[PDB]
RNA sequence: UAAAUAGUACCUGAAAUCGUUAAGAUGGAACGGAUUAAGAGAGAAAACAAGUAAAGAGGGGAAAUUCUCUUCUUUAUUAAAAGAAACAUCAGUGAUUAAUUUAAUUUCAAUAAAGCAAUCCCCUGAAAUUGUUUUCACUUUCUCCCCGCACUAAUGUGGGGAAAACUGGCUUUAUUUCUUCAAUUAUUUUUUUUGCUGAGGAAUUUUAAAAUUAUUUGAAUUUUUCUUCUUAUAAUUUAAGUUGUUUCUAUACAGUACUUUCUUAACCCACUCGUCUUGAAAC
RNA sequence: UUGGAUAAGGUGCCUAAAUAUUCGCUCAUGAGAUCCCAUAAAAGGUGUUGGUUCAUAUGAACUAGCCCUGAAAAUGGAUGGCGCUAAAGCGGAUUACCGAUACCAAGCCAUAAAAAGAAAGAAAAAAUUUUUUUUUAGAAUCUUUUUAUGAGUAGAAAAUCGUGGGGU
RNA sequence: UUUUUGUUACUGCUAAUGUAAAAGAGAAAUUAUAUAUGUACCUGGUACAUAAAUAAUCCUAUCAC
């Protein structure tokens, strides 16, 4: 066959439904998923909170203990290396 | 007190270059208000005229203009890169062009 | 330099000129390939004479048409010119140098009649 | 296309002819240059002919 | 550099700063015309630039001396020559442009009454930290035979006096328009001096 | 018509086919396979009083009342003839600078638009292009050099397309002049052309 | 004499070299390659107009007598095509400025109220192989007192000693357009202004399919003016490599416009060829 | 050939692009300015900047960065030149920019390879269902269409251009 | 040495043009840089006032007849 122009497969609709059929459905559920959040704001970003304070209180205690645990040996080694030293 | 302006001065300096090396295709304008990358931007589609004067009469007239246009910047300094329908004499590199303004948006 | 005016494109308008044919005037200007060791020609130095290459060649659609879109036919008398009358819009006839004035006027009005063009119908008269 | 993309990302059961298949890519140069090929990535200066582990996407988004 | 002809008083520049400045603006086309030339500033030693000059002076075309490097010892050549090391001045654009330029010593007539401008990015006060060591261009030139410092400063004595009493007329000028123009305000109709009022005029 | 891919909604109009080329190896044929097209979906700017700047033709500078979008592009424009003297007239969008002030803000006018508008449904896209015969009349006159321009100007004036379109001029301006010079600072700004003037610099300017 | 610029140094009569006239250039060589400009000479074979009507001169073919075909005029009627420029549309390839769904990673910050400790606090420091446990240091204030009584760089200051919790830190609410909601990464969706390019022309793969729009035949789910699944017909292009509208050339026949060849400038660049030689611009 | 974006190196002028930003050091009456590359040592300094030890916030010793002494040749001369000290110098860091006949996208020439073909029929436009224009192809080392590639002395091969004479 | 119109038979000729840069090509204190300038008094010193992102400013331009 003649060759013609090469399409670009990523901005043609067109041509990208028909090298991936299953494209219009995702793009379509990110649209909607995408509509329902800016219709939602005032309504929103307030639930983010409420939940935040739900698990992100349980999440503090444990990385507040393993990033002191860190810097306690850091010091425990320095302390025993300059006592050393004398 | 009568014909007014309606356009941005400039002057045209030498050719896109290095050192040693000419490529005429484009020519390097310079504006008179404009001296930033990021004002110069705001040029990046006019229509640039350039008019001169001869001795004799040819289309019983004589002045005759070469038209161009502004493709792009040229960094970090406020100058652009023109192009022209053919390409610019090198006796002319101190004289004066009209940036217009006719293609408004 | 490109050179355009319809569809027909020209790579290159100058000739190649022959090296040192401007300094000596035993050397005449038809094109010679450069031989011979330190030539700076043959070598491809920058700011010298350039060498002709395939890669300056034509279209094939249009490699042997003249501005007026047309081939070129050279007619001797009015008997060569009998198979133009089923193409006569692809080509056009020229007379050729040695033929009389009396047998120029009968070409040139029959040329006429068939409806085809004479590049040099001024010639003799 | 997908089933390649498959193939790809994961070494599937069938990638030595997925990959075998595809003529090699050719690229541009990137948007803002490099830093100095001389030299390795993992070395104290600007420089680049290392393995960078996960650094390579973003240079291959600037050279696509 | 859209201008038929700019004027600059060099007194307080450093001499390869304003030299670079000013070449590209010839190069571009500009006519500029430089004043007061003898009020020059270089950043080392008076002493560590007169032995560079004696450097300067002694090389020369040993079979023909009226040939060779001619040693120009006029404040306002010295800058010529310093901006002539700049420009392509062998090709015929780059002639052009240097003849585009003018030099004067002191500020003789046309130009003691035009308006003079600064180049900052060439000024001493601005580029040389003050426990540095400079000198000054008249001072160089008389020691190495130029022989006419004095009266240049005998003539700007003059100059300064005739420019003090020209600036005291103007000023007894402006203060007068200023009080007419108070007046006036009162007289106009009220929109029109809202209008001026909310624009700062 | 339209049709709507990826939530863009682009609009679609007729177009005709005109020119032709060869086949490949026997009779020709026309070239183009379309039928709609695109339409041209100009600036949010342009309104139907808002006064603007011509930048290019014979009354370059001067200031103008926009009009009507003629659906074909390009619009037409009235700087009232009896307030400026610029007439009904033709321009394309991309020659025109548009500022920020409407005629109908002020309550003096604004009463007005219903009838302004009235007027305007009248004027046609094909009543600006002239006629073959004006052209061949006007092209006779070439086989002294005075004589020739009222000749020229003469033959213009009994087009009929023309004498309508005078009329539409003339119910406009007499409409809407005596609320134009009311405000007197205003008409003066009407009255003026716009003009560079150095330390403005174009591209600090909002207008 | 047909011819003497065929006159006996006699057919034609090249180049090197020199004369005449005209036009240009010209600060210690000249000529060149690339690219344009200004002058000058020449040019119509594409660089507009078929045909129509009238009259004048001709040349042929058929059925000395009637049809029919063509060339050249001269008048006055009339299309149509082509090349450029501007604007718009689409596709391919770039630049440029504003955004964005969901999640991950020790993030913060502000407004109402009530409290906690006082060299004390979230932190940080000095002491008596990991997790505890103790000891003493860590806050400055435009407040007070003593001494030097103006001593300072300071519209304050040097030494010594106290008070308070305004400031700083921590708890419980109930709040986020007073204010904050960052940064990097992963995964997704848009957006302002603009540069360059338009190969081809499908008597049966420019079909099929895909997308779109408007009526439908049925099911889901994400519950919806872009929600999915070609489970029925019509059209369209985003599929199936550029199309349109105005103007000019121009109501021309070679003009100062367009094509072309010479001449002379500018800007960048350019050592003398052939040969032997590892190596040549070579003293 | 037309666009785009780079490498090696550069952005005070010559010379296209930063008199860019952000930290330290240096003053030279012979400063210094980066592969090949176009020279410098032992030994010294109470110049200035950091650091390590021993001695009631003062002494001593030591160490290593820039600078200085050691440091003398023949025509007048060379960080490439001008010049440069709130660097246009030396050691770092952060960004932007400029720059190949190399890289990417598209047109065209040629070379190599490939997919096919030896059982043929009507397309527009201008004219008020009548005429007018243009085309209506089929050569085998041939005709359509697709992809990749292109440096060259000594040397080898193919196709092509021209001259005196002979047969058709 | 006011101005109007132009430089669109035969010998070299005897009417005759250029431009490295017009589009508001606008702008006269001096002085210092770990401070300046102006005024009154006394032989530079007292006293007062003013500038201090000072071209990031000011001045000019359309109202025909
Ligand atoms: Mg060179
Ligand atoms: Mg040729
Ligand atoms: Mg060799
Ligand atoms: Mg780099
Ligand atoms: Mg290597
Ligand atoms: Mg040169
Ligand atoms: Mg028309
Ligand atoms: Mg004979
Ligand atoms: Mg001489
Ligand atoms: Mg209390
Ligand atoms: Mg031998
Ligand atoms: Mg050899
Ligand atoms: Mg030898
Ligand atoms: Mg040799
Ligand atoms: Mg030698
Ligand atoms: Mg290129
Ligand atoms: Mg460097
Ligand atoms: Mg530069
Ligand atoms: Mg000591
Ligand atoms: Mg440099
Ligand atoms: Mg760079
Ligand atoms: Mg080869
Ligand atoms: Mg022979």
């Amino acid at each position: 066959k003649k060759r013609l122009q090469n399409k670009n497969s990523l901005t043609n609709f067109a041509v990208r439904c028909r090298l991936n059929p299953a494209y219009k459905l995702l793009r379509s559920l990110a649209v909607l998923r995408m509509r329902k959040s800016i219709l939602e704001k005032s309504k929103n970003k307030k639930e983010k909170r409420v939940q935040k304070q739900i698990q992100k209180k349980e999440l503090q205690k444990i990385n507040h203990d393993y990033y002191k645990g860190v810097a306690k040996a850091v010091k425990k080694k320095k302390k025993r290396e300059e006592k050393k030293a004398k | 007190l009568q014909a007014v302006r309606l356009y941005e001065k400039g002057v045209i300096l030498g050719y896109k270059r290095s050192q040693r090396n000419q490529d005429p295709n484009f020519t390097l304008i310079s504006i008179k208000n404009v001296n930033t990358k990021k004002h110069a931007q705001f040029y990046v589609g006019k229509r640039v005229a350039y008019v001169y004067r001869t001795t004799k009469h040819h289309d019983g007239v004589k002045i005759k203009c070469i038209w161009g246009k502004v493709c792009r910047t040229h960094g970090n300094s406020g100058v652009i890169r023109a192009k022209f329908k053919t390409h610019i004499p090198p006796k002319a590199f101190g004289d004066r062009v009209r940036i217009l303004m006719y293609p408004s948006n | 330099a490109v050179k355009k005016v319809g569809k027909i494109i020209k790579k290159r308008t100058k000739k190649f000129t022959r090296f040192q044919s401007n300094r000596f005037m035993r050397v005449k200007p038809a094109w010679r390939k450069p031989r011979g060791i330190d030539c700076r020609v043959r070598r491809r130095y920058k700011g010298t004479n350039l060498m002709p290459s395939i890669g300056y060649g034509s279209n094939k659609k249009t490699k042997f048409l003249l501005p007026n879109n047309k081939y070129k036919y050279v007619v001797k008398n009015v008997k060569e010119m009998e198979p133009l009358i089923m193409n006569h819009t692809k080509y056009c006839v020229q007379i050729a140098h040695n033929v009389s004035s009396k047998k120029r006027k009968q070409i040139i009005e029959r040329a006429k009649q068939m409806n085809v063009s004479v590049i040099n119908a001024k010639a003799r008269l | 296309i997908e089933d390649m993309v498959y193939q790809l990302y994961t070494c599937g059961p069938v990638f030595k002819k997925v990959n075998n298949f595809l003529w090699a890519f050719k690229l541009k140069p990137p948007r803002k240059g490099f830093k100095a090929k001389r030299h390795a990535f993992n070395e104290p200066r600007p420089g680049d002919w290392g393995n960078r582990e996960a650094h390579i996407n973003e240079l291959i988004n600037r050279m696509i | 550099m859209y201008k038929k002809e700019y004027v600059i008083d060099c007194k307080g520049h450093l001499l390869g700063r304003l030299a670079s400045l000013i070449a590209k603006e010839l190069l571009n086309g500009q006519r500029i015309v430089a004043v007061r030339c003898e009020d020059i500033n270089i950043s080392g030693s008076l002493y560590r630039n007169k032995l560079k000059y004696q450097e300067f002076l002694r090389l020369r075309t040993n079979t023909n001396p009226k040939k060779g490097p001619l040693h120009l010892r006029e404040p306002s050549k010295i800058l010529w020559r310093c901006v002539r090391g700049m420009l392509p001045h062998k090709t015929y654009k780059g002639q052009l442009a240097l003849k585009k330029l003018k030099v004067c010593v002191g500020m003789p007539y046309p130009y003691d009454k035009k308006k003079k401008y600064v180049l900052p990015s060439a000024l001493r006060a601005f580029r040389l930290k003050k426990h540095r060591r400079y000198c000054r261009l008249g001072t160089l030139s008389s020691r190495v035979g130029w022989n006419y410092d004095t009266l240049v400063k005998k003539n700007e004595v003059l100059r300064k006096q005739v420019s003090k009493a020209y600036y005291k007329k103007k000023v007894n000028n402006l203060n007068e328009k200023k009080e007419i123009k108070t007046e006036a305000l009162n007289l106009i109709n009220p929109e029109q001096r809202q209008v001026l009022e909310n624009f700062g005029y | 018509k339209h049709y709507n891919v990826k939530g863009k909604k682009k609009v679609l109009v007729p177009v005709n086919a005109k020119k032709t080329i060869n086949k490949k190896y026997f009779g020709r044929k026309v070239a183009s396979k379309k039928k709609y097209v695109v339409q041209r979906k100009l600036r949010k700017s342009i309104e139907v009083g808002k006064v603007a700047i011509i930048l290019t033709g014979k009354h370059m500078g001067k200031r103008c009342i926009i009009t009507k979008i003629l659906n074909s592009g390009l619009l037409a424009v009235v700087g009232p003839y009896e307030i400026n003297g610029v007439p009904l007239k033709r321009v394309d969008s991309r020659y025109l600078v548009v500022t920020s002030t409407n005629i109908f803000n002020f309550e003096n006018i604004a009463k007005l638009k219903d009838d302004f508008l009235n007027y305007a449904q009248d004027i046609d896209d094909d009543s600006f292009i002239k006629t073959l015969e004006i052209k061949k009349k006007q092209k006779k006159l070439l086989k002294f050099m005075n004589n020739v321009i009222d000749k020229i100007k003469e033959i213009r004036k009994e087009d009929p397309k023309v004498q309508k379109l005078e009329g539409i001029q003339k119910d406009i301006g007499s409409l809407l002049k005596p609320e134009i010079l009311k405000n007197k600072v205003f008409a003066h700004y009407l009255k003026s052309k716009f003009t560079l003037r150095n330390d403005m610099v174009l591209h600090k300017m909002k207008f």
